[PDB]
């Protein structure tokens, strides 16, 4: 319901943002991949020091594009060894049903790769990353 | 014990250098058919399409760069099999076939490609290598997920009991065969049997007689999924008594006489 | 500017230029049509530097290019010429259609074999 039912129209047309410039505007969240391979400590910094965090996968809906996503790329999840558990940088936790972990090196970092795999690196190896900002 | 293994298959084709749009993916669990794709229509459920059957359309765009200028049919295999060995250990092999002949692996000890020694392979072998590199499409971290995916699939259909592997005890039987010139064949077999490594073998006074003085069956099918096999020897009537087959499979041991 | 768009409210927004990728497969045909039903029509490549962004899809993808043998190359849907140095052209299948695939390639491939596709608004 754009209007009352869903129709493409000029007049249904929206703005995406605000996002940093010439980011991807998807959902109300704003993407940008970085092809400078860097460890996931140097991936964080590079997010942050643009007001934005790693990747963080919250809603197969909200964010189904990262069905389209070749290679693989640093995201914000990170182990705690204490318990075993993944959460992202912001302190939430993986909700169940949005990844499939998989072991590929022992570490304490993991790559997005498509369709929502998450695949344990050592942070110490230098990828690609997505960086993500919530508009509002 | 042999070990578990998940076997990953996709296979395209070209006629006169088209290749069509078929793609056929294939899951095999200890050699058994498990998943059958034609394209995206998969049998036996998301990750059954996702991904999966995506492997079919890379191999489609491989193919279109192999230049070959012999006409008619042409055909690329993709093979991936992983291992679980009885001590945890594990195997991965990651082969290309053109045409049913090997030309490209990948060696997961040195992160490499591995090509035959053949000059005709290694152009194959350059055709894909070259294409690869050009549209990043299958780097050292695709070969190591991929072997990964492998792996944990394979964990996941262990614990599921869906590949539960059970040990069949052989039934043996001895049989003498009728006396001529007063010698006499005795015969045990072994059936019904799983899995299919047996010891089977004539003893005189407790001593295993030579390969030479017996006679062999193979070990055949013998249906339900199990093994059958015999052995024979020639002894004098009056012997009998000197004579026994001795039965190894999978831990028992047995000693069978010729019966009166 | 903070700002992409204008484009419908759950399309990906790049540059100003709005996006949508289906994963029912259909053929060429149907996924023009499915397309012009969005106020879009398939994907047209005219900017290495603008569409950048398509360096990162992965798999092969119906776009909106066509051949007409009568004038002997490739077109977009919308009548307008393939700019030279945006695409390499690949013989896949023999056909009159191209898909997408990453970085910058075209695919030729039968228009009635069914394929996922990518929509894109006629740019602004």
């Amino acid at each position: 319901s754009l209007f009352n039912q869903e129709v493409q129209i000029p007049l249904t047309e929206s703005y995406c943002g605000p996002c940093p410039k010439n980011w991807i505007c998807y959902k109300n969240n704003c993407y940008q991949f970085f092809d400078e391979s860097k460890n996931w400590y140097e991936s964080q910094a590079s997010c942050m020091s643009q007001n934005a965090s790693l990747l963080k996968v919250y809603s197969k809906e909200d964010q189904d594009l990262l069905k389209l996503v070749k290679s693989y790329h640093w995201m914000g999840l990170v182990h705690i060894p204490t318990n075993g558990s993944w959460q992202w940088e912001d302190g939430s936790i993986l909700s169940p049903n949005l990844l499939t972990i998989i072991e590929m090196q022992k570490g304490d970092c993991a790559l997005y790769a498509s369709s929502f795999k998450g695949y344990i690196e050592n942070c110490s190896t230098p990828n690609t990353y997505i960086c993500m900002q919530r508009t509002v | 014990m042999e070990p578990h293994s998940l076997r990953y298959d996709f296979t395209v084709l070209s006629w006169d250098g088209s290749v069509q749009s078929g793609f056929l993916t294939e899951v095999h669990l200890d050699g058994q058919p498990f998943i059958r794709c034609d394209r995206q229509k998969c049998r036996a459920w998301d990750r059954e399409t996702r991904d999966l059957t995506g492997n079919g359309k890379d191999l489609r765009m491989t193919l279109a760069h192999i230049k070959d200028q012999k006409e008619g049919l042409h055909s690329l295999q993709e093979i991936r099999v992983c291992e679980i060995h009885e001590d945890n250990s594990t195997r991965s092999s990651h082969h290309f076939y053109y045409d049913g002949e090997l030309f490209l692996s990948w060696n997961l000890e040195t992160k490499e490609f591995t090509m035959p020694q053949s000059s005709r392979a290694q152009t194959l072998a350059m055709n894909v290598r070259n294409f690869w590199k050009e549209d990043a499409m299958k780097t050292k971290t695709h070969f190591h997920a991929m072997r990964a995916d492998c792996l944990q699939e394979l964990r996941r259909y262990l614990k599921s009991g869906v590949i539960l592997r059970r040990t069949v005890p052989p039934m043996v039987n001895v049989t003498r065969s009728e006396a001529s010139e007063g010698n006499i064949t005795v015969t045990c077999r072994a059936s019904g049997f799983y899995p299919w490594n047996i010891t089977l073998s004539w003893r005189q006074d407790g001593v295993s007689l030579s390969h030479d003085t017996q006679q062999w069956g193979d070990v055949l099918p013998d249906g339900n999924g199990t093994y059958q096999t015999w052995v024979a020897t020639r002894i004098c009537q009056g012997e009998e008594q000197r004579f026994t087959c001795y039965m190894e499979h999978s831990g028992n041991h047995s000693t069978h006489p010729v019966p009166s």
